[PDB]
RNA sequence: GGACCGAACCGACUAAUGUUGAAAAAUUAGCGGAUGACUUGUGGCUGGGGGUGAAAGGCCAAUCAAACCGGGAGAUAGCU
RNA sequence: AAACCGACACAGGUGGUCAGGUAGAGAAUACCAAGGCGCUUGAGAGAACUCGGGUGAAGGAACUAGGCAAAAUGGUGCCG
RNA sequence: GUAGCGAAAUUCCUUGUCGGGUAAGUUCCGACCUGCACGAAUGGCGUAAUGAUGGCCAGGCUGUCUCCACCCGAGACUCA
RNA sequence: AUGUCGGCUCAUCACAUCCUGGGGCUGAAGUAGGUCCCAAGGGUAUGGCUGUUCGCCAUUUAAAGUGGUACGCGAGCUGGGUUUAGAACGUCGUGAGACAGUUCGGUCCCUAUCUGCCGUGGGCGCUGGAGAACUGAGGGGGGCUGCUCCUAGUACGAGAGGACCGGAGUGGACGCAUCACUGGUGUUCGGGUUGUCAUGCCAAUGGCACUGCCCGGUAGCUAAAUGCGGAAGAGAUAAGUGCUGAAAGCAUCUAAGCACGAAACUUGCCCCGAGAUGAGUUCUCCCUGACUCCUUGAGAGUCCUGAAGGAACGUUGAAGACGACGACGUUGAUAGGCCGGGUGUGUAAGCGCAGCGAUGCGUUGAGCUAACCGGUACUAAUGAACCGUGAGGCUUAACCU
């Protein structure tokens, strides 16, 4: 049973999952659109959207929290200098998922996830 | 949730004093020995608090007649007549279960001087 | 009493 | 555990009576590009619900 | 929550120091004895010149448990250790004349009123 | 005697002045509206059909809408029947409130139990596990023997085995009515009842009593 | 110092796994010896009723109460 | 060692040399360097059950052929 | 058939009998001698140290168990 | 090649009944027994010793029943005993070796085709189609019992002791549900801390070391937690007890007739259930075109039409292996985010002050906070299209025209 439980395991252990979403969140912030599997995209929203929320309120503490969760100064600098301001007057929903076909190698359902103002 | 919130709120005591883990409290509880109601005091260190509205509880530990005793009180129960903080303790942790493996000098809690 | 020995293995032979 | 008797071609076919694929019920048509696409998926040319949403 | 093999302290001056539960009385396949329940015990450790001897088999009433007792409002009373009071095997009356440490109101009955009366504290 | 349909709101406790905590399930019982009356002449048995709650009109199909329309009641979230005792009488369109239970001391409550999915014999049937150690080979929670030998050379029907558990109709009998609040549309019953929070409950006066 | 604890190295006491194996003997966790009657490389010698054996009928190319290959040979088979 | 011995691009076997940093008695062990790799099916799901693990109220060998397995102990200095 | 040892890696009867240990001990320890069928280099009796050796007891410890619960991974399940 | 003792797991039947239920007789005053009859609904120890089954012993229990099922159950587990190879003792034998014996050690394979069983779907049927609510043939589950108190120290009895019948309470074991409480878990939450590597460095953080090791802990799941259950009643009976009553002027429970009578039986309680092909009932909804041909009929074909509803797809769920089931799809709170709260942790970072410094104090119950609660269209749930048709056979009756 998994009644009322949140979070996808994605056939990884917790440390791998966390590392992967840290990487993927970095990718999305850098490129503003990435292609990944549909379940990964759905999970990624729960990681990136809080980052953008954090970046709205610029402070040393918030920049350090963001750094703790991304471990990339280029990503932090972009969150606080570009994306935070860009989304200042948007109440959540910073991303959209667009479904797009199946991967050749393994027939995985694929999706684009992008920042909504891209 | 409004339904259960309302049912709960109407039963909650409004006169619960503030206390924290590590405080020494005296709890007065009603005891019914047949017909005669009377208050019995239980004084000890608060080692845990469960904040949960009507379902709030706190655990008080004492050493009584050579024996460690813990009582978990249901905060909003009518059985509990009154709570009074006799001493304010200085601790870091929310839950002081580590006191169960301590006696005497080791089990002493510093006073919270403010 | 027991009417059978406890099972044992066979020696390897070139299979095909 | 293994069969004591060879199953028939008849039984083989009966087991496979549930193996048939379903054709995609209906494809959708993008209102702008006119391309066919899976419903709720972007077209091959990067259109969705009339709007050009991705390059390539 | 006492079962067969559980070791108990003795809350009386019968002379026993440690006793072991060898039977939870009062039903087929009865698993546990809590406060107020009668158990059969064997004495594992006794003082030199007590009323009871090492190896004696008698009854006891459980008066304190680590698992503790629930009260009607949902509150709980837990003790740091398990303790019992030795009883005569036939009469089921206490052997000792003094009770040590607190006991609970679960004993308040005609059967164990002597324990209540002798106890230094009742919770 | 007829029952009412309600919704499991959740559990809480009532403290009594004499210092007892009564665990209660809170059952929300909105007006049950009679949609149909069945009689011997037409149906061969006496019963009322009731609806409760509400339903968005666009989710009400035309066959369902017509049924509510004939009664002249708003569409509810479902329909439930209650058999009538010989004394009882009801009319189509009539509302029945939780005041029905004003003088009722004990109720039966019927619900759908929580769904545990495919459950093993240990969970479903309280089978005992085999040894964790002492040489056990891959057979810790497995069911053990399921029959005899050549006689009878089959497994008997009703053999307890792994399978779907819960997500089925369950009745709990003879629960105390702690409180009936007509104004808040609440029934408080002592103790737990089947189902998750939010699930439909049928509440009837206790049959045993 | 056929001394002690303990890696490499040499072993193989227990358990689980594996048993159409990852493996025709292993893996994982523990385990014994670890300056010696130690261990290991290269080359050499001993040959089948023969060798070699701190001896288990052990080992002698995944084969051992008599190796393997070829021959007597289509042995013989009151048996299937 | 995917190129050698193992029928395989096989969790096995294979003699010699070199051996950095921090912690450490250490060639143990942890994290790193030089350097090298992610093990040639993937994607989901989050049932029973199996495998490998983590934690557990009260009890504490009552388990069992048997404390099998697990848990536990674990260092240095001084006293003893 | 001596010394020594003896219900024993030997005792059938046999769970012998007595004592100790346990609430309860066909095992264990100490005895007795009625040695079915010990016994003096195919050695007798003792024996500190040693043992992945056999038996028994205790403390500690624990999911071994009362009686299982939950969780993390690998499979199972679905798709290619 | 039909694997063998015992254990474990899981059972199932018989009744020659261990307990509980009903009854006759008693050398049955009472209590408590003895014995026989009826009765198979449910129930029917844990340990010590031993490979044991058994047995003895300890301590329980209402009771610790007797048997059948390949001495039930190794393609379910174990492998202690017993049938391999090593070794030794006693004994027998010149010996190899052997045993009315003993002793230490010693590989348990199988991915389930069919039957069966537990679950869960797909097809078609049920005679126009569709959405619901039902009836209930039939099937299954359940059915144990202690102690105390009252009746009453009454009946009984010289006393000692000590009831029936009836009523109330509280337990044990078992079952169902549930998570309000008490707790467990909680590698998705907070914190402490060892070693090391990194982010230029400080400060602050992150990786790795079993989640590095730990301390707490939300939701969920859950038991040790806490609610509920076994029934009453009814019908027909067993053994048994009778009433009236002849055959047989009497007598006689029986032949006619009538009445009682048990956990057994049939119901009553709970669940499944119309594939109940004997395919049932009720309520509601939908469809009211044209034409052609043929071997002329429940015929075929073309055009037009496409309903009710369904399915697909998408967002999903205390539903779930997959199917299925439930919610929702902008006329929208279905999921995510966001806002507020709650909860948990326990006073962040930065700065200032004190201190030689470790650190302390203030700002500060701070900061962070998963699965929870309440809001909120910010993101994603598309205009469509697909399936499903176009008034539903014959015969006979009755009622209408
Ligand atoms: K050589
Ligand atoms: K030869
Ligand atoms: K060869
Ligand atoms: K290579
Ligand atoms: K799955
Ligand atoms: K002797
Ligand atoms: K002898
Ligand atoms: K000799
Ligand atoms: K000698
Ligand atoms: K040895
Ligand atoms: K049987
Ligand atoms: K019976
Ligand atoms: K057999
Ligand atoms: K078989
Ligand atoms: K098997
Ligand atoms: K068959
Ligand atoms: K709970
Ligand atoms: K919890
Ligand atoms: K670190
Ligand atoms: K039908
Ligand atoms: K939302
Ligand atoms: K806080
Ligand atoms: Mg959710
Ligand atoms: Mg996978
Ligand atoms: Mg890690
Ligand atoms: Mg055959
Ligand atoms: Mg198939
Ligand atoms: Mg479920
Ligand atoms: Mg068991
Ligand atoms: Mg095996
Ligand atoms: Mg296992
Ligand atoms: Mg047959
Ligand atoms: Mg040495
Ligand atoms: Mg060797
Ligand atoms: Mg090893
Ligand atoms: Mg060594
Ligand atoms: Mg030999
Ligand atoms: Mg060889
Ligand atoms: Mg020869
Ligand atoms: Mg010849
Ligand atoms: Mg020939
Ligand atoms: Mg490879
Ligand atoms: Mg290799
Ligand atoms: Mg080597
Ligand atoms: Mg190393
Ligand atoms: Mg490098
Ligand atoms: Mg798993
Ligand atoms: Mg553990
Ligand atoms: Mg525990
Ligand atoms: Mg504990
Ligand atoms: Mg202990
Ligand atoms: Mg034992
Ligand atoms: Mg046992
Ligand atoms: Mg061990
Ligand atoms: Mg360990
Ligand atoms: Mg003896
Ligand atoms: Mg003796
Ligand atoms: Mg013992
Ligand atoms: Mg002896
Ligand atoms: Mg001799
Ligand atoms: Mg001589
Ligand atoms: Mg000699
Ligand atoms: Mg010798
Ligand atoms: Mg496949
Ligand atoms: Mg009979
Ligand atoms: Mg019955
Ligand atoms: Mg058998
Ligand atoms: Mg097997
Ligand atoms: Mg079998
Ligand atoms: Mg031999
Ligand atoms: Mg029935
Ligand atoms: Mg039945
Ligand atoms: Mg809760
Ligand atoms: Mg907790
Ligand atoms: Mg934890
Ligand atoms: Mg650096
Ligand atoms: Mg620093
Ligand atoms: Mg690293
Ligand atoms: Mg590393
Ligand atoms: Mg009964
Ligand atoms: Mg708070
Ligand atoms: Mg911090």
């Amino acid at each position: 049973m998994r009644h009322r439980k949140s979070g996808r395991q994605l056939n990884r252990n917790s440390s791998h999952r966390q590392a992967m979403f840290r990487n993927m969140a970095g990718s999305l912030v850098r490129h503003e659109i990435i292609k990944t599997t549909l379940p990964k995209a759905k999970e990624l929203r729960r990681v990136v959207e809080p980052l953008i929320t954090l970046a709205k309120t610029d402070s040393v503490a918030n920049r350090r929290l963001a750094f703790a969760r991304t471990r990339d100064n280029e990503i932090v600098a972009k969150l606080f200098n570009e994306l935070g301001p860009r989304f200042a007057s948007r109440a959540g929903g910073y991303t959209r998922i667009l479904k797009c076909g199946f991967r050749a190698g393994d027939n995985a359902p694929m999706a684009y996830i992008e920042l909504v103002d891209r | 949730s409004n339904i259960i919130k309302q049912l709960e709120q109407e039963q909650m005591k409004q006169d619960v004093p503030s206390f924290r883990p590590g405080d020494t409290v005296e709890v007065k509880v009603w005891v019914v020995e047949g017909s005669k109601k009377r208050l019995q005091a239980f004084e000890g260190v608060v080692i845990a608090i469960r904040n949960r509205g009507l379902h709030s509880a706190f655990t008080v530990r004492k050493i009584s007649n050579g024996e460690g005793v813990e009582r978990v009180f249901q905060t909003h129960s009518p059985v509990v007549d009154s709570i009074s903080v006799k001493r304010r303790g200085a601790v870091r942790k929310a839950k002081l279960y580590y006191l169960r493996e301590r006696t005497g000098k080791a089990a002493r809690i510093k006073e919270r001087l403010n | 009493p027991p009417h059978r020995p406890r099972p044992r293995p066979l020696p390897w032979f070139p299979p095909r | 555990a293994v069969q004591q008797n060879k199953p028939t071609r008849s039984k083989r076919g009966m087991r496979r009576s549930h193996d048939a694929l379903t054709a995609v019920t209906s494809l959708s048509v993008d209102k702008t590009s006119g391309e066919k696409h899976l419903r709720h998926h972007i077209t091959a040319d990067g259109y969705y619900r009339g709007r050009k949403v991705i390059a390539k | 929550m006492i079962q067969e093999q559980t070791m108990l302290n003795v809350a009386d001056n019968s002379g026993a120091r440690r006793v072991m539960c060898i039977k939870v009385l009062g039903g087929s396949h009865r698993r546990y004895a809590g406060v107020g329940d009668i158990i059969k015990i064997t004495i594992k450790e006794a003082i030199p010149r007590g009323k009871v001897k090492k190896g004696d088999v008698l009854k006891a009433v459980v008066v304190r448990t680590k698992k503790g007792v629930r009260r009607p409002d949902g509150s709980v009373i837990r003790f740091d250790g398990n303790a019992c009071v030795l009883l005569n095997n036939n009469s089921e009356q206490p052997i000792g004349t003094r009770i040590f440490g607190p006991v609970t109101r679960e004993l308040r009955s005609e059967k164990f009123m002597k324990i209540i009366s002798l106890a230094p504290e009742v919770l | 005697m007829i029952g009412l349909v309600g919704k499991k709101v959740g559990m809480t406790r009532i403290f009594t002045e004499d210092g007892v905590s009564i665990p209660v399930t809170v059952i929300e019982v909105e007006a049950n509206r009679v949609t149909q009356v069945k009689d011997l002449a037409n149906d061969g048995y006496r019963a009322i059909q009731v609806t409760t709650g509400a339903k968005k009109a666009n989710r009400v199909t035309k066959p369902e809408a017509g049924h509510f329309a004939k009664a002249g009641v708003e569409a509810g979230r479902g329909l439930w029947e209650f058999r009538l005792a010989e004394g009882e009488e009801f009319t189509v369109g009539q509302s029945i409130s939780v005041e029905l239970f004003a003088d009722v001391k004990k109720v039966d409550v019927t619900g759908t139990s929580k769904g545990k999915g495919f459950a093993g014999t240990v969970k479903r049937w309280n089978f005992r596990t085999q040894d964790a150690t002492h040489g056990n080979s891959l057979s810790h929670r497995v069911p053990g023997s399921i029959g005899q030998n050549q006689t009878p050379g089959k497994v008997f029907k009703g053999k307890k085995m792994a399978g779907q558990m819960g997500n089925e109709r369950v009745t709990v009998q003879s629960l105390d009515v702690v409180r009936v609040d007509a104004e808040r549309n609440l029934l408080l019953v002592k103790g737990a009842v089947p189902g998750a929070t939010g699930s439909d409950l049928i509440v009837k006066p206790a049959v045993k009593a």
